């Protein structure tokens, strides 16, 4: 969460993000009264929107400073004992603070002193690449609450006694947040294994229900050497190479650089299939990772054919030199090829059209 | 060498001329095409070598141009290159004579019609004040307020604006409003809650003049028959005023504060596309097109490449959702190229230097897919960012002399080997280092010639 | 381009890194014994009209009979035609018997 | 704040007979840069300052003359463009205030030369290195250096840490220094042609510090002592 909403470049964080701690858990609690209370990760409902009325509302309150008279300071002079009861509705403007005797009031270090937060909010919340997380709607055309929770989970599950394939399509989704989004289903698909794993387990048997995770280009969000920022993804999955098997849940994962992957969720790999590795530092790399092979077969790699490969591990009785057939349907990408679309000629772009769907609304 | 290029390219189906991998011009190197326009390339060399000539024909051979003759007179291919430079040095090559008939629109700082209000609230807050100033708590709130307000009178049709939003508004009616309520003036006595004027009349809102034109009231007293107020900052932002209206004064910026058309007016709201029409080249039919910038200062170069840059994303982002409608890839390819990078992306995090970096990092992640491309050259390549050079999957870099460069060009990219590594100092004239993907399996090359070639102390103080 | 003298040495092993130089005569090496230290540079030839630039990296001299040997230890840095034209890179290789003078 | 040393930080007064106000500022720059035109070469002394606060005013000094560059030279860049005025930092015996292993006290004078070392040249400060034991002088400031200067070295440690950082000097050319004459030296970097070994002539004037000689003025007999009016002066106050 500390990600996606505050960016930590501003050095006003040691009293900006103490803030924001606080802000968000009254309402936090406030929205959910079934559910009594909770805490500061409780997965249960809140609104970011009224979050940000209420850290921009205390940008302009004025609360009185009498001897005696401590009651806040309205147009009709209506007395609050909680916040909850005139935020909400509209940010609520007091009258302006002054030493007069009749409308003495204070004002204190958040009346707007953080402001430049505020600013960048409204934003994340206009960007309509990303509604999807911030304004996510049903079918019918309704808003998703808690009851929904069985859709978020089921489109990625499915059914127990049928078999599935989901494809997450990472590209459209923006740079800067993909690492949350992995982090989050990761740590989703792996408490509905926790979960479902309760009993069947009687007497150390795997479940019905086996779930396998494919990591494609991990390089791009399992860094071996990224900040903080990049982090997250690195802990969600390695939970799974340390106690999934125990849950049903397993991992795959496929690099086209090995050097600058992870080194422990590669450690905790049982079996090992490698094509043909044309770069040195690689290829010491995966020579050290697997001391099975003698240093004499590893000099293999270099001069492999198309679609043959080395399998190494516990499942075959001996390493072994294969060969796959061609897959059909083939896997293939829709890819843009420029100096193909150059030798056309000139094409009319009805600027027009473009800029009428650019501009929203 | 004739079996040489055909094992090299004969696997290809659309293939690029690329040099002389030995001394005999016989062996033509071929790369694979796409996958070196198809993905980022980098180009980064040393001072005192001809890489200016090298990216010059790769250019012209991408075009079609070659020996002072367009190939292509008669027809127009379908091309799309946008260039900056800050040398001044790449509007010959192409600038051939007007038999071939080639159309190429050059731009520089005489003719920009780039306006202010496309831009984002970042830049602009930086592109008029200034944070060490230090009294910003409450100016900038007036200041956000005005042009949001500003938005509002100009225009009724649009709804739910913000500051962010890109529509028409002036600068001068907020510099008029900023006057006017630094000067403005409340009437103290009984019923006179709100702006007391020099003819002793009261205003329901500031609204119905004080944008519109500046005012001059009564003076504060602390008698009953002359108490007044005067506005609470009178007498404080007078400064922003002055930085302000000194800096819009400047010349060279002329362009930004007020573009005029050819005809005179002002550029419009609706008045849109044209705009978009010129960075592309869609306006002349002119497939490159150049970006000489050296006239402007050291400052406003990263706010004006960020919004070139957002322009020229954002619209092949539209068009391949258009066209996806439609079921099809973009048509139009954009190819972006850098020169002097480091100048707007630099190693050290600067504050100004951000604005302007996200916005090229972007193209680096999402653009292959949506039809914009990149391609990089620095002369000091340790200082540049690394996020950037490290997506480039071909490298081709010329004489690197120095040691902190060169040891850079070394970490970036561990693809290079330890016994060609010590070849990049030393290397003659035309030898460059390819390495990545597109060489069916990797060279050493060297070129030809392009023909067209490229060609008070106490003053400072006050600033501190 | 102005005339070199008499030569010092062959060549005897070559490679795009290394070049050893032999002297079989004392008098002729206490001769340039000054032009033949650590830092100094050579020239050696590469066919007709041609001059490589090398740098010594490496001397030892030795007496053994059953009588003297010299060995100079080189490294190339460039080229340098008949003309005057020093163009830096190394790609050609000079073919033992070949000769070496000192730098004018 | 009594001490009498330490008064040109905490006790400057103007050289009128007035204190120093907030306007007097530009005066103090004025000392270290001079007019912009007809060159200037300031000169330091920190042999009689005290030991405990040399890096606080280096790190000042430092800072200072950097802001007075990013000023200068924000405008004049016009296009790729190094301002008129370039300064140049001698720092001489590095190793004093710039240790590779040391606690925070020392800290304040890395923090400013570094910036110096990643961001100089687009506002005009450089930099010279002088040390007589490379081996304990902080690692990331010589890897920012493009050309070396190196006479006779004798101690092993430091022959083979500059062996490491000059990259094309090899193994062969390092074995050349432990045997370098008077006024030799090797050449390295960018703005030679090719690596050389040269030799210097002797300057006029010659730099002869005025050190104190023990044994040549042990001989002598005793000096008879004023205690009196060294103590009186010793009263003070």
């Amino acid at each position: 969460l500390e990600q996606i909403f505050i960016e930590s470049n501003e050095h006003n964080s040691h009293n900006q993000i103490s803030q924001f701690r606080h802000a968000v858990v009254r309402n936090k609690c406030k929205h959910n009264p079934t559910l009594t209370n909770l805490s500061f990760d409780t997965p249960v409902y809140f609104s970011i929107d009224e979050v940000v009325t209420y850290l921009e509302n205390m940008n302009n309150e004025v609360i009185g400073k009498l001897a005696g008279e401590g009651k806040p300071k309205l147009a009709n002079e209506t007395l609050v004992s909680d916040r909850d009861e005139l935020y909400f509705d509209a940010v609520q403007s007091f009258i302006v603070a002054s030493q007069a005797a009749a409308t003495k009031a204070s004002n204190g270090p958040f009346n707007g002193e953080f402001d430049r937060m505020i600013l960048r909010l409204h934003t994340r919340l206009a960007d309509p690449r990303l509604q999807f997380l911030f304004y996510p709607k049903k079918e019918d055309g309704e808003d998703l609450a808690t009851g929904d929770f069985a859709d978020v989970v089921r489109q990625f599950v499915g059914y127990m006694t049928k078999s599935n394939v989901s494809i997450i399509d990472l590209s459209g989704i923006p740079f800067e947040v993909l690492s949350i989004v992995v982090s989050l289903i990761s740590r989703m698909i792996f408490d509905f294994g926790f979960h479902y794993s309760k009993n069947r387990h009687v007497g150390g048997a795997v479940s019905d229900v086996p779930i396998l995770v494919v990591c494609e280009e991990a390089h791009n969000y399992l860094p071996r050497s990224g900040g903080a920022a990049y982090d997250a993804s690195r802990k969600s999955i390695e939970r799974i190479a340390k106690e999934g098997r125990k849950y049903g849940v397993t991992l795959m994962v496929v690099s086209q650089r090995p050097s600058e992957v992870s080194e422990t969720i590669f450690s905790q790999c049982s079996n090992f299939i490698s094509l043909r590795l044309t770069n040195a530092v690689d290829q010491t790399y995966v020579k050290s990772l697997l001391p099975d092979l003698s240093a004499g077969l590893g000099d293999l790699l270099p001069n492999l054919a198309q679609g043959e490969f080395l399998i190494v591990g516990d499942a075959p009785l001996m390493p072994t030199v294969g060969h796959f057939a061609l897959p059909v349907p083939e896997p293939h990408s829709r890819s843009v090829n420029y100096l193909q679309e150059w030798n056309s000629g000139w094409r009319h772009v009805d600027f027009d059209s473009v800029i009428d769907r650019w501009r929203g609304k | 060498p004739a079996v040489l290029e055909g094992i090299f390219s004969h696997q290809i189906k659309s293939p690029f001329a690329l040099g002389t991998l030995g001394i005999s011009p016989d062996i033509k190197l071929k790369i694979d095409g796409d996958r070196f326009f198809s993905k980022h390339v980098a180009v980064v060399g040393s001072t005192g070598s001809g890489k200016s000539c090298a990216v010059a024909k790769i250019l012209q051979t991408a075009v079609g141009i070659e020996s002072k003759a367009n190939a292509h007179k008669a027809a127009q291919k379908n091309s799309h290159i946008v260039i900056f430079d800050i040398h001044a040095e790449y509007a010959a090559a192409f600038n051939l004579e007007a038999g071939e008939a080639f159309t190429l629109n050059l731009l520089g700082v005489d003719n920009l019609r780039l306006p202010y209000w496309l831009m984002n609230a970042q830049e602009l807050e930086q592109i008029f004040i200034e944070s060490n100033e230090h009294n910003s708590h409450n100016q900038i709130s007036q200041f956000r307020h005005a042009v949001v307000r500003n938005k509002c009178k100009h225009n009724p049709t649009l709804t739910n604006l913000s500051f962010d939003t890109p529509v028409y508004f002036s600068i001068d009616e907020v510099v008029t409003y900023l006057e006017n309520m630094n000067n403005e003036v409340i009437g103290k006595l009984a019923g006179e809650g709100k702006p007391k004027l020099a003819n002793e009349t009261l205003v329901s809102d500031r609204d119905e003049l004080y944008f519109d034109a500046v005012q001059s009231f009564i003076v504060a007293s602390q008698a009953a028959a002359t108490k007044a107020s005067n506005g609470p900052f009178n007498g404080e932002f007078d400064r922003m005023i002055l930085r302000l209206h000194t800096r819009l004064a400047d010349p060279r910026l002329q362009f930004l504060f007020y573009p005029k058309k050819e005809d005179g007016e002002d550029l419009a709201t609706g008045d849109f596309a044209d705009v978009v029409r010129q960075f592309v080249g869609y306006m002349t039919k002119s497939n490159v097109s150049i970006i000489d910038l050296s006239g402007i200062p050291f400052e406003v170069l990263s706010i004006v490449v960020s919004l070139i840059s957002r322009m020229i994303f954002d619209f092949g982002f539209h068009y391949s959702k258009n066209r996806h409608v439609g079921g099809a890839v973009s048509d139009v390819p954009i190819l972006v190229v850098c020169e002097e990078a480091h100048n707007y992306l630099p190693r050290s995090g600067g504050a100004a230097y951000d604005a302007s970096r996200k916005s090229i990092e972007r193209i680096a992640k999402e653009g292959r897919k949506y039809g914009v491309t990149l391609m990089v050259v620095s002369q000091r390549p340790s200082e540049v960012s690394e996020t950037i050079f490290s997506q480039c999957s071909n490298f081709i870099s010329l004489r690197l002399t120095n040691a902190v460069d060169q040891t850079y060009v070394k970490s970036l990219l561990p693809d290079l080997s330890a016994g060609l590594g010590d070849l990049l100092p030393n290397l003659a004239q035309g030898e460059f280092l390819i390495v990545g993907d597109a060489p069916l399996m990797p060279t050493v090359g060297h070129f030809a010639l392009p023909v067209p070639e490229p060609h008070d102390f106490d003053s400072v103080i006050d600033r501190w | 381009m102005p005339d070199l003298g008499t030569p010092i040495g062959s060549v005897t092993d070559s490679s795009p890194s290394l070049i050893r130089i032999e002297i079989s005569s004392a008098e002729d090496f206490e001769k340039y014994k000054s032009m033949l230290g650590v830092g100094q540079y050579l020239l050696v030839a590469s066919g007709n009209n041609l001059y490589l630039l090398a740098s010594i990296t490496g001397v030892r001299a030795t007496h053994v009979e059953r009588n003297f040997r010299f060995q100079i230890d080189t490294q190339p840095i460039g080229t340098l035609s008949e003309d005057g034209e020093f163009s830096r890179g190394s790609h050609s290789l000079p073919v033992p018997t070949e000769y070496a003078y000192v730098t004018p």
